């Protein structure tokens, strides 16, 4: 009926670019680099967010199937963006895309659109669509991220101070992988549980279980906190690696 | 685009109804008969009937009536068309100038309703006041005959009886009153409502409901003298009038249906019956006078006459002279007689009148080496069944073979100087189990004879169940002398086979030209048939051999030769059979994107494919790869009767509407898509309902006939058995025809005042579209036939082009010649 | 497995012939070669190049591999043209979108004149159809494509809605800008005529209303060419537009532009007084000018005419058959 898009961290040891000699912080990189181009470029054309998330799912799923030394990754990345706009129904232009692709990239990583950067883009459609085994339809860790939030009851104020540190924690997350590891729901929890244990909130007093102390669990059947635990370690990892600090 | 001819070269001839009145003058007795779009006048006399005029009108004839109101002189007539133009007629003469004049008119469709079950209904009030309309079901519809008004404005009376099967008005009530037959899920019932034009609706009728028969068919108004009303069933005859109620249920009429009825004594002491299978009855009131000085109905009679046509409408006229009005078969003048002859029959026919009847198939042939062709069509029904074999010479000269059971299919065998024609015959079970056929016909007057031995469906295993009196066709094959039209042979299918399509070809390296018969297994119980045979004849030496049988599983509706192999559709498959020199069928290809492919024709390598619900299919045989490829469909959906291939790019198609149009390959080779869609170019609604397409010609052709501007000769046979030809122009010709056509449309007067362009407007139920790629050639040959003021109307400031002037004036001499051109292509 | 799309080959198929010219492509009937099965492959052409694969295709395969429902058609699987061996630049190959085979289309149907409906088999049809949309509706989808061409068919009687290339997402909290010119004139809401722009999912319904009143008529209700003849066609029917029975139409674009010759009054149950009362009652419902005065689909479920049809007995209709070829004498 419908593939599995999810795989085991150890199973990132042997994507096609790690066995055609590229080490895993490169891939990493690559990665970030790709999520974070389709991130500006939709950003700039004024895309939703959702637009801007399905892009970067379509850009990681596709390289668990092919290698970025044979996909030149800012490629990709303009394709999926432009699959995406059609999937989300907010479309763009090709033309635009790469416009927008060039204005932000210098001139050696945009001559990995080559000679013709429009055609090089909408002759991957092909190989995107029939890699991504046509299952278009993705949900992101935002809509459950305020599903879930809506059923919280306290100070407004700490709960909106909850969800924006953990919104911003979903939109750094689509520079990992953790889009490969683990459901959109699962997701959308550990950035709510990372949020609360930094500004150092107790969730379940907000619950209809106020007693419950595992409170994700009314929400999301069936995750340890080992899971909760690992996602939060990935996602700190990235502004440890980095100069920026978790955002309070 | 696409530019054709279409002209009339037989007239319909099928009476669809009649009456009688006093319509020429308030002293002559009138006959007036309507043939589909026409209608005919005449004048009784004491030797027969006098014509006096002939009027066309631009729409098919539901419902003719007459009626003379208070004040005025004579009858006037109300004539309906089936497209709703509703009109009131009157009949002026001044010396030697005859005239129709249209008094008041106007169409009367609703926006939303859903047409009956049982068609158009029109009833005249006995008083005149109003003129009741049965368009829709639920609904019925009020034309009060008010001298103002003249757009015969109306209103509509909900009608709580949905499903009504006839209506009347009453004689002899207070108000305005109609009696009708309706079908509910407990039966068919018969009721009476009061009609109030003050209030604009129905007011409750002056007697009860009463349960009828189950098949009550028609409601009769008896006269004042006796009052109420008669209905008619196929087993009871039962009279109605408020507490009053009688029935006789005669064994004589539950052998056929009866479909007919008239009134001889205006009195309604005696009505005339008639059924399905020709019979002619006479139904007697036997009154009661009481001490009262009452009239009373005392008892019901039904008296067997003789036989007549199978007729559509029957009419008395005088003394003992009646018109019998016949679709199936020739309508008639017959005399009642006092006396019965000889044989038990008071029928004695005086005269026969042509009636063509469904031509159900047709072809043209040469049979006296003329270069001319005559047309050989399978016409009429039942015993009315017949081959007409038609020729020119100015009127058409028609010669009748009877054959007294139903003609199907006809193909000419130049090799065996005869006819194959297919037919079908109805026996009845009877007590021995088998059946016996009602009367002798064709198939059982042949010289030899043969039945089919197959043993293909004989294991069967599966139950059909006879009673005893049902009905069943037997069908055969008919070999027919072209010259004496003498039945030489009949071979009969197996019981319960139906025999469909029919060839005279070669296959093949094989010399032998044989008769070629597709068929199917029909069984009562089957939804589409899923047995059948393709059967192999040769005609050697006055008797039919079996060469070759093969079975498929379906009905084998159409044949067709195709470069020496056989092209067959079976059911949704069209398939291409190859004849080996073991003398049998090998399937060589099929294709199966059809619902039915109900009609084939071929032209080189290509086949055009009629389906019953998805429009025309052009086909193309690859012979390098042996196997079919879809060319171009027509996706519009219609519901077709007949195709026909005009050329290798345009073809002709028929639809169950009455409407014909041509569809043409794109001619666009940018997209593969563009040449796989069959572009409708014609449309134009004919009126008439085609069976058969045929190439050919009834002119005289001694090649010195200037050749006519029209290029291409299509014969087509109609269900009222009119014969129309469908011809080709060129673009200069067609805009010269059409732009004339619309400055005829401004000249000529049109009865009923209904709009040419309205009347040829293609009309389904659904949809109406304007006409185009069609020149009407009756309309334009009827350019010779106004007088001279009227031509000369019509030619000022026309211009011709793309001749060799390019702008040209024509005069009303220049047209005159045209148009007598155009009339020697039939 | 079954869910790997995109790379099956059409050789898999043997294509009996093109059924019909849709948007994207054209559609074809076929028979798979390994089960024997009816498909029905629409082609999805990307060589145009101009903006790629369709957006119309890709609401379908989107939508329709989420909407799982007896009365909505099935997508079975996605297939390619032999590619060209890795040379993607080149390959230009098409892509076919597979589904069931549904023996017919209702506008097939009744164009050709070939199918009679009782009130029984009204029944059944209309609630497999308010089944399937309530499903979409629920869903939170519209259609936004109603047509008598979009329902198809099988001679079983089953039902089932087609055409998803103009569907979209509607959201209630959230008023969305949409495409005003959406569905077919003649099944076309009054809202959508003056130019609402954020539409309900009340505009399905209307559509269905008036394939409702053209199964009862045999001719659709509301044909005209232009949208403003529609509108007095409607207007004459169903009233004119006015700030009575339709609040807030003063605030639709072409209100003031777009009026009918007169106010005309309903007529809607005068007009339709033959169809019976049960069905009659759902029409006015589902042919409500104030779209949040429009029934819904549950509600034309919980209708005395559909709520008590037991889908189990499916009434299938007077259908084509072999004795419509051959015409009566008598
Ligand atoms: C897109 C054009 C048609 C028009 O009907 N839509 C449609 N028709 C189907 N079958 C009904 C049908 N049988 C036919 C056979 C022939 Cl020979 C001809 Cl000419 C037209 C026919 N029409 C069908 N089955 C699955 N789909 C699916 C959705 C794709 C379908 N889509």
């Amino acid at each position: 009926t419908k593939p599995c898009w999810y795989w085991d961290k150890k199973d990132l040891a042997h994507t096609p670019s790690q066995l055609e000699g590229l080490d895993p912080a490169t891939e990493a990189r690559y990665r970030r680099e790709g999520a974070r181009f389709i991130f500006d470029v939709g950003t700039r054309l004024g895309l939703h967010y959702d637009t801007l998330a399905t892009g970067i799912i379509y850009f990681h799923r596709f390289y668990m199937f092919h290698s970025f030394k044979q996909f030149p990754r800012y490629v990709t990345g303009a394709c999926c963006l432009f699959l995406a706009g059609k999937v989300e129904e907010t479309p763009k232009k090709c033309k635009d895309i790469i416009k927008t692709a060039r204005s932000l990239l210098n001139d050696v990583q945009f001559g990995q659109f080559g000679d013709d950067p429009k055609e090089e883009v909408m002759v991957l459609e092909r190989i995107l669509l029939q890699t991504i085994k046509f299952d278009l339809q993705v949900e992101h860790p935002y809509q459950f991220l305020l599903k879930y939030a809506k059923q919280l009851k306290g100070d407004k104020n700490k709960i909106q101070k909850l969800v924006q540190m953990a919104w911003t924690f979903v939109n750094d997350s689509l520079c990992t992988t953790l889009s490969l590891q683990w459901e959109p729901e699962i997701i959308a929890v550990a950035v709510m549980y990372l949020a609360g244990r930094l500004c150092k909130f107790e969730i379940q007093e907000w619950t209809s279980k106020p007693m419950y102390r595992r409170w994700w669990e009314q929400f999301v059947q069936d995750v340890p906190v080992d899971v909760l635990e690992d996602i939060c370690h990935q996602i700190l990892d990235l502004y440890s690696q980095g100069k920026q600090q978790m955002p309070h | 685009m696409s530019y054709n001819y279409v002209v009339t070269a037989q007239k319909p001839t099928a009476v669809n109804g009649c009456v009688t009145g006093h319509f020429t003058s308030a002293e002559d007795l009138n006959l007036l008969i309507a043939k589909n779009t026409r209608l005919e006048i005449y004048v009784v006399t004491a030797e027969g009937l006098r014509p006096v005029k002939e009027v066309g009108m631009y729409g098919k004839i539901a419902v003719m009536e007459l009626f003379r109101p208070k004040g005025e002189s004579k009858d006037l007539l109300f004539i309906l068309t089936a497209k709703y133009n509703a009109c009131i007629l009157e009949y002026k003469q001044s010396g030697e100038s005859i005239d129709i004049i249209t008094r008041a008119h106007g169409n009367v469709q609703d926006r939303i309703g859903r047409p009956s079950e049982t068609g158009i209904i029109g009833i005249i009030d006995p008083e005149c006041r109003m003129i009741g309309l049965r368009l829709y079901d639920g609904l019925f519809k009020v034309i009060p005959l008010d001298r103002d008004n003249k757009e015969l404005k109306a209103f509509n009376i909900r009608l709580e009886e949905l499903h009504v099967i006839d209506v009347k008005f009453l004689y002899g009530c207070q108000a305005p009153t109609i009696c009708f037959v309706y079908q509910d899920p407990q039966g068919r019932h018969v009721k009476t409502y009061e009609v109030s034009l003050r209030e604009k609706e129905f007011n409750k009728g002056p007697w009860k409901q009463e349960n009828v028969e189950a098949e009550a068919s028609m409601v009769i108004a008896v006269p004042e003298p006796f009052g109420g009303a008669i209905i008619i069933g196929q087993e009871s005859i039962t009279y109605h009038n408020g507490d009053k109620y009688l029935a006789i249920a005669p064994p004589i009429i539950k052998q056929s249906t009866i479909v007919c009825h008239n009134r001889v004594d205006p009195n309604g002491s005696r009505y005339l019956l008639g059924d399905m299978e020709g019979r002619l009855f006479m139904l007697l009131l036997e009154k009661e006078e009481q001490m009262d000085g009452t009239v009373t109905l005392k008892d019901l009679r039904v008296e067997l006459l003789g036989e007549t046509s199978i007729a559509e409408c029957l009419t008395y006229l005088d003394n003992g002279v009646v018109f019998v009005g016949s679709r199936l078969g020739d309508s008639q003048l017959v005399k009642l007689n006092v006396d019965s002859n000889e044989q038990g029959s008071y029928v004695v026919a005086m005269e026969t009148f042509t009636n063509l009847g469904p031509i159900v198939d047709m072809c043209v042939v040469d049979l006296e080496r003329q270069g001319q062709g005559q047309l050989v069509t399978c016409s009429g029904a039942f015993k009315e069944g017949s081959l007409r074999i038609i020729r020119n010479g100015q009127k058409l000269h028609i010669r009748t073979v009877p054959l007294y059971e139903s003609p199907r299919k006809i193909c000419y065998q130049e090799v065996s100087q005869c006819f194959g024609v297919l037919s079908s015959r109805i026996e009845v079970q009877d007590t021995s189990g088998g059946t016996t056929a009602l009367r002798p016909s064709a198939s059982t007057q042949a010289l030899s004879s043969s039945v089919s031995s197959s043993k293909l469906f004989s294991s069967s295993t599966a139950p059909h169940e006879t009673s005893f009196g049902e009905e069943v066709e037997v069908h055969n094959l008919l070999i027919i002398d072209q010259h004496t039209f003498e039945v030489l042979h009949a071979h009969q299918f197996l019981q319960n086979e139906y025999a469909l399509s029919l060839v005279s070809c070669k296959l093949g390296k094989d010399p032998n030209t044989y008769f070629i018969v597709g068929t199917a297994m029909v069984y009562p119980e089957e939804a589409e048939p899923k047995q059948g045979r393709i059967v192999v004849f040769q005609y050697s030496d006055g008797k039919l051999q079996t060469v070759a049988e093969k079975e498929v599983k379906g009905a084998v509706y159409s044949m067709v030769e195709f470069n020496g192999k056989l092209l067959a559709s079976i059911n949704s498959t069209v398939r291409l059979y190859e004849w080996t020199t073991e003398k049998e069928l090998r399937t060589e290809c099929n294709h199966y994107n059809n619902i039915m492919a109900l009609y084939l024709k071929t032209k080189g390598d290509f086949i055009l494919v009629g389906d019953l619900m998805r429009s025309v299919l052009l086909l193309a045989y690859k012979p390098m790869e042996g196997n079919f490829e879809e060319i171009a469909r027509d996706f519009n959906p219609n519901w077709m009767s007949a195709v026909e291939i005009l050329d290798d790019d345009n073809f002709l198609g028929a639809e169950n509407a009455f409407n014909l149009f041509v569809c043409q390959k794109d001619s666009a080779a940018t997209t593969d898509e563009e040449r796989q869609h069959l572009q409708e170019v014609g449309l134009f609604h004919l009126g008439e309902f085609v069976n058969v397409f045929c190439h050919g010609s009834l002119v005289m052709q001694n090649l010195g006939e200037t050749s006519t501007p029209t290029q291409g000769s299509v014969l087509f046979g109609t269900v009222n058995g009119m014969i129309g030809l469908v011809t080709s122009l060129s673009e200069s010709w067609y805009n010269l025809l059409l732009d004339m056509q619309n400055r005829l449309n401004k000249v000529i007067k049109s009865v009923g005042k209904i709009e040419h362009s309205f009347w040829r407007s293609f009309h389904t139920e659904r949809k109406t579209e304007p006409a185009t790629g069609f020149i009407d050639g009756d309309l334009i040959e009827s350019f010779l036939d106004i007088s001279r003021p009227k031509m000369q109307e019509v030619v000022a400031n026309l211009q011709y082009d793309d001749g060799s002037g390019m702008k040209r004036e024509a005069t009303a001499d220049d047209l005159i010649k045209v148009v007598e051109e155009l009339t020697r292509i039939h | 497995t079954e869910s790997d799309w995109g790379k099956r080959c059409v050789d898999k198929f043997d294509i009996i012939g093109i059924i019909g010219e849709g948007t994207y492509g054209q559609v074809y009937k076929a028979k798979d070669k390994d089960t024997g099965e009816l498909v029905a492959l629409k082609k999805v052409r990307l060589d145009n190049e101009k903006e790629g694969f369709p957006i119309t295709a890709i609401r379908e395969i989107k939508i329709l591999r989420q909407l799982i429902h007896r009365s909505v058609v099935n997508m079975k699987e996605i297939v390619t043209d032999k590619q060209d061996a890795l040379d993607f630049k080149k390959d230009k190959g098409a892509f076919y979108l597979v589904f069931e085979y549904m023996d017919h289309d209702l506008m097939g149907l009744l164009e050709s004149g070939l199918v009679h409906f009782s009130e029984d088999h009204i029944k059944s049809f209309m609630k497999q159809l308010m089944e399937g949309l309530e499903y979409c509706h629920k869903k939170n989808f519209l259609h936004r494509d109603i047509k008598c061409s979009n329902i198809l068919l099988n001679n079983s009687g089953q039902i089932k809605l087609a055409d998803f290339g103009l569907a979209r997402l509607y959201n209630s909290e959230e008023s969305r800008p949409y495409t005003n010119k959406v569905i077919t004139l003649w099944y076309r809401p009054p809202e959508l005529l003056l130019g609402e722009e954020r539409y309900t999912p009340a505009i399905d319904v209307w559509s269905c209303g008036c394939i409702l009143g053209e199964l009862f008529t045999k001719k659709p209700i509301f044909q005209a060419n232009l949208e403003l003849a529609q509108l007095e066609l409607i207007s004459r029917l169903c009233g004119s537009p006015c700030p009575a029975v339709w609040p807030d139409v003063i605030r639709l674009p072409y209100f003031n532009t777009m009026k009918p010759k007169k106010q005309y009054r309903r007529r809607l149950r005068e007009e339709f007084s033959f169809i019976p009362s049960a069905a009659l009652d759902l029409l006015d419902h589902m042919l409500t000018l104030d779209p949040s005065k429009r029934c819904t689909a549950e509600q034309t479920l919980q209708s005395d005419f559909l709520k008590d049809v037991e889908l189990s007995k499916m009434a299938p209709p007077d259908l084509p058959h072999w004795q419509d070829c051959h015409e009566l004498w008598s």
